[PDB]
């Protein structure tokens, strides 16, 4: 490396870890500071953006550390929580994903009963669950886990996810982090398209081109890094290091774009950036 | 015949006009271009009454500063106690279309109305416990815009039929009733000696009333549009219209004519209502666009902007004493700035 | 407005009875209710509270653990069950309605009760016990209390209540100051902090009797000795 | 809340604050709809199992688990501009126009035009009625559809002569968010709300989905 | 009836006007007389504001 390539590789992440935190803190003002953007269904992207916060705040910035350097030059106390950290904010952008999906069928499908049935104290059980669900599936296994896994096994110089080594734990960690999700998502807004036809279409059709511009993003922008990491465990030394960090930057990605596929499709929400 | 009466008619208003024009010796900012203004006003919201789910429409404080009543889409009279936030009373309505409210000068009873026609008058007061009807007001044909107590058994009630009623409660029949409107009578506003009154309604008019005897005195004609909202001065030699055209207008009773008129070029929403202060200083009046401004009511300058509310202003009021001023708006919040 | 009190008797020691109270003319949903005592030859005492909605519940020290209150509101019935009685329970239960709102007239209707026979707090001081009276003089009934009752919202907290023989007594003034319906302008109020007088303009018949102060400042309620004029 | 007396006056209106909510969750089932159209026009008979609850007449009925508030405004004879604004929250505008009269159609064009393009009416889908069409097919045998459009160019027969009526109607909309349904019914269709259920139901869908941000 | 109008104008034709500045003068004089009274103009110190 030189000088003036770790320059403009700082400068590239730099202007696009602005991003992330100029598009989300802004979706949270925007709730606060409009009370017409101020109901049960954007409460929902309002946890989406705390997800989102943290991402474009602490782990995709402390990446660039990584990449710069070459190594890890912090040590491995701070490095154990990164990675959980990681490991759980992300997870519970995904289920935030998830909650919304679910919240949008059953708007549409149960149309006269649900929007009342559905308070908001159930909102909060609902976006709490995520963030329960994100703490137990991921953060004992990582940050506790070689003090009962045979010691330690990663050098003081790099930084991985230690249980990667056992096919079973990565097997039900990644379908229980992104592939179960997206199967429901994907199911869910199938239905959704179906159930937005006029019945007694103009509607259908803009309805199913944004359900493409939502999923197509996630899947895009996930599926690498869950795909590499399958095959990791079975094959060691067999995935670059020019692809890791590819099908691991496109997960940060999505973090840029999650309020333009979810926020900015109101006019209202264009409005207030404004 | 026709024309004959028509020639007449027209040499009374050239008249009027004349004799208007006789006594506009200097406008009233050419004689108050030499005092201090107020400066910048600058309330705050102290208090803010939740428990309303439609729109606003009308608010009354009580004659004694601390209790209001406040009338809502939602079919219920909500009484506060603005120094606690407290819920005194929650009136269910037999018809939710509202758009009138008062509350009584002795505190005994509120009055109620809106597109039911209909003046209600409840006892708030009751060896029971419990808020009732007490009587039941019918003889409109058109809407009830506005509704103000005199006493325990005298109410007048303005209308959408182009008329002004004075009823006794305890008969309920119309002592007197006030023709002459072409449009609509929306807003009213009663002196403080009882004995007058005015009103504006949809025919760009103002006309003052007297209770005694019930014949018009005096009209007014300075707007472009809809009045929506008056109020007396203190003095009660004076009055504030608020009309559709974006403007306000003072006018005086002996001078019988306009002295001042209210508007900024970056205004163009109607006014909801008016309100003065104490002293008269200050002149309160609610817009469409979100806002209620305060205006300087001898400078004919903004002084002040109330800006809390998240729709339509729709009401305004001025206590007893002049503590604090309520306002209630469609966002089904209604707040009190001091 | 009604209110009729059921049960009592000649109950032995040790034993329990439940006293009832019916309420009509008036909403039995938005009054708190209220129990009182009177011995056959001694003042009011004050024994449990149930509020509206029976959020809040109050009983004095000298019946807690041995009275309970609850009410019906669809009955439109008030109960009092009594347990462990004993011979200082002897007295006539009086059944009191009471309102909260700003500009309310609380303790505003007694029921004539039912008598028993089993066989710090603030200190209201009435020192006049007996005064002899004119029909037609002026009076002053004066009333003394342990502690300040005004409070630092502008109120306060002293009721006069009036109990001609053979009749439930009925209020006069309530927050040392205010008339109650019903009662006769020539009665009025005055007083300051731990110091209450009682004014009764042009005496006349129907105003004999025992009056009583109580304060309402905090719970428990405390009544006075009990001022009786006579002719 | 300091006091006992003032204690006892916040339960009291906390207890007021209890039985607002329960008071506005239960007038959140039910549908308003606002009904309009020329005098005359079957708008009193839309539906044969409406029953009334002479400012504003309001009607009720729960067709399927659904409480329908329908409000008729024809005696208020007065300007419709100062209380229109009321309405502005209910679930949709029904509309009746006599396929018959055709000297009141050009009325009931200009209304209709008035009613699309009101500035609370901006949002707020429209069921429009075309009534009389047993009546009007009888009627164009001897008077043809040219008195009321002389600019119609077309066959006199009922089905064309319909649509053209239908057309004119819908062509005052503007705004591409209000979604006008339009359904004939003269007189002896009973099954009359369910279109208007239909419609309700199609309505609250794409409220939804514009809340949820799909649409 | 026409005859109506004319009767009505004809009362509020002839009335005992006064001059704008006399009218102006009282409205000044009204407000300088209750300044000190109007809250809303000075703002009163938060140990006697009930809000
Ligand atoms: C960019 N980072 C990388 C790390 N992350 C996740 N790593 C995993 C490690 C082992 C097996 C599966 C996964 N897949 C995930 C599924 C759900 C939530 C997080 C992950 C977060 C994003």
């Amino acid at each position: 490396y030189e000088t003036v390539e770790m320059v403009f590789i700082a400068t590239v992440t730099g202007s696009l870890s602005l991003v992330t935190v100029v598009g989300n803190i802004l979706v949270m003002l925007s709730i606060k500071v409009n009370r017409q953007l101020q109901t049960v269904n954007n409460y929902f992207l309002f946890s989406l953006a705390c997800a989102d916060l943290i991402i474009g705040a602490f782990s995709m910035n402390l990446y660039t550390v990584y990449i710069i350097k070459g190594y890890w030059p912090l040590g491995a106390v701070v490095c154990d929580l990164w990675l959980a950290l990681d490991c759980v904010v992300s997870n519970a952008s995904v289920m935030n994903l998830l909650i919304i999906s679910f919240d949008r069928y059953f708007c549409v499908t149960k149309p006269l009963t649900y929007p009342a049935r559905r308070t908001t104290k159930m909102a909060g059980l609902m976006i709490a669950a995520a963030w329960v669900l994100s703490f137990v599936l991921w953060a004992p296994a990582i940050l506790f886990w070689q003090f009962v896994v045979g010691k330690r096994t990663v050098p003081d110089n790099q930084c991985f996810i230690q249980f990667l080594s056992n096919p079973a734990v990565t097997f039900g960690t990644a379908i229980a982090g992104f592939y179960l999700p997206v199967v429901i998502m994907t199911v869910l807004y199938i239905h959704i398209s179906l159930a937005s036809r006029s019945r007694v279409a103009a509607r259908e059709r803009k309805v199913t081109r944004t359900i493409f511009a939502i999923l197509l993003a996630f899947i895009l922008t996930w599926t690498p890094y869950n795909v590499m990491v399958l095959v990791n465990t079975f094959c060691q030394s067999c995935i670059p290091d020019t692809v890791w960090s590819i099908g691991y930057w496109l997960c940060y990605v999505n973090s840029t774009i999650n309020p333009a596929c979810y926020a900015l499709c109101n006019a209202t929400f264009k409005k207030t950036f404004r | 015949e026709l024309d004959q009466l028509r020639q007449e008619a027209e040499q009374l208003k050239n008249q009027i006009r004349d004799a208007r024009k006789a006594c506009a010796d200097a406008t009233l900012s050419q004689i108050t271009n030499n005092i201090d203004p107020v400066g910048r006003i600058q309330m705050r919201t102290r208090r803010t009454l939740r428990g309303h789910l439609a729109k606003i429409y009308a608010m009354h404080w009580g004659t004694d500063s601390r209790l209001l009543v406040s009338a809502s889409q939602d079919g219920k009279l909500i009484i506060w106690d603005s120094y606690t936030t407290n819920k005194v009373h929650a009136i269910p309505l037999r018809s939710s279309w509202v758009m009138t409210c008062a509350y009584a000068p002795s505190g005994n009873y509120v009055a109620c109305g809106g597109l039911d026609n209909i003046c209600s008058i409840y006892n708030l007061k009751t060896r029971e416990g419990n808020v009732r009807v007490s009587r039941e007001l019918a003889g409109h044909t058109g809407y009830l815009s506005c509704c103000r107590f005199l006493d325990d058994n005298q109410i007048v009630t303005s209308s959408g039929d182009t008329t002004c009623a004075l009823w006794d409660i305890e008969t309920g029949q119309q002592t007197t009733t006030f023709t002459g409107h072409t449009g609509d009578v929306m807003s009213l506003s009663l002196a403080p000696d009882t004995r007058l009154f005015v009103s504006g309604a949809c025919d760009a008019s103002a006309k003052l009333w007297d209770v005694r005897e019930g014949m018009c005195r005096q009209t007014f004609t300075g707007h472009e549009s809809d009045i929506n909202a008056i109020c007396f001065f203190p003095n009660g030699n004076a009055f504030a219209t608020g009309s559709d055209d974006a403007t306000c207008r003072l006018f005086d009773l002996r001078a019988d004519q306009e002295l001042m008129t209210y508007s900024h070029d970056n205004i163009i929403c109607g006014i909801t209502s008016v309100s003065f202060s104490k002293s008269g200083r200050l002149l309160l009046a609610g817009y469409d666009d979100f806002n209620c401004n305060v205006w300087d009511a001898l400078k004919a300058d903004r002084a002040g902007v109330l800006a809390g509310h998240d729709n339509r202003v729709s009401c305004l009021g001025v206590t007893d004493d002049g503590m604090a001023v309520a306002t209630g708006s469609w966002d089904s919040f209604l707040k009190i700035w001091n | 407005v009604q209110l009729v009190e059921s049960g009592g008797g000649l109950v032995q020691p040790g034993g329990s009875r439940k006293l009832s109270c019916s309420a009509s003319g008036f909403a039995f949903s938005s009054f708190g209710m209220h129990w009182v005592r009177q011995a056959p030859e001694k003042g009011l005492e004050w024994v449990a509270y149930i509020s509206s909605g029976s959020g809040t519940i109050y009983y004095a020290d000298t019946v807690k653990g041995r009275f309970t209150i609850s009410r019906d509101d669809p009955k439109n019935t008030l109960f009092l069950q009594m347990t462990s009685l004993r011979s200082e329970d002897t007295a006539m239960y009086y059944c009191v309605r009471s309102i909260y709102y700003y500009g309310s007239s609380p303790f505003d209707f007694w029921g004539q009760g039912t008598t028993l026979t089993v066989s710090s707090d603030i200190v209201m001081t009435q020192a006049t016990s007996s005064v002899p009276v004119t029909p037609g003089e002026s009076v002053s009934i004066s009333c003394r209390s342990s502690k300040s009752l005004l409070h630092s919202n502008g109120n306060t907290y002293l009721y006069w209540f009036l109990q001609r023989p053979g009749q439930s007594p009925q209020l006069l003034i309530y927050r040392m100051s205010n008339l109650a319906s019903g009662v006769p302008d020539r009665f009025s109020g005055s007083g300051s902090g731990t110091a209450f007088t009682l004014t009764i303009s042009r005496l006349e018949a129907e105003d004999v009797g025992v009056y009583y102060c109580m304060q309402h400042l905090e719970y428990p309620l405390t009544f006075g000795a009990g001022t009786k004029l006579e002719l | 809340t300091l006091s006992a007396e003032d204690k006892a006056a916040v339960e009291r209106s906390k207890m007021i604050e209890k039985n607002l909510k329960e008071d506005g969750i239960s007038a959140a089932k039910d549908v308003k709809l606002l009904l309009l159209g020329a005098d005359n026009s079957g708008k009193s008979t839309i539906v044969k199992q409406m029953k009334i609850i002479t400012g504003i007449v309001e009607t009720h009925f729960t067709f399927k688990n659904l409480h329908f508030r329908l409000f008729d405004v024809g005696g208020q004879r007065s300007e419709r501009k100062k209380w229109i604004h009321c309405f502005e929250d209910v679930t949709a505008i029904i509309f009746c126009v006599d396929l018959s009269d055709y000297n009141r159609m050009h009325e009931s064009l200009m209304l209709f035009d008035s009613i699309c393009n009101n500035k609370f009416f901006i949002d707020t889908s429209i069921i429009l009625f075309l009534n009389k069409k047993d009546l009007f097919g009888e009627k164009i045998k001897k008077s043809p559809l040219t008195i009321c459009f002389p600019e119609y160019t077309g066959p006199n027969t009922y089905e064309d002569a319909a649509a053209y009526i239908q057309a004119q109607f819908e062509s005052k909309n503007r705004s591409p968010n209000k979604e006008i349904y339009c359904h004939m019914t003269c007189a002896t269709d009973t099954n009359n709300a369910q279109v208007i259920f239909d419609a309700v139901t199609d309505i609250i869908i794409a409220n939804n989905l514009r809340g949820c941000g799909l649409y | 009836q026409a005859r109506k109008l004319v009767e009505q104008l004809k009362m509020e034709a002839n009335i005992d006007r006064i001059k704008v500045s006399k009218a102006a003068a009282d409205l000044m004089a009204y407000c300088e007389a209750h300044a000190k009274e109007d809250p809303l103009l000075t703002p009163v110190p938060a140990s006697e504001n009930p809000f």
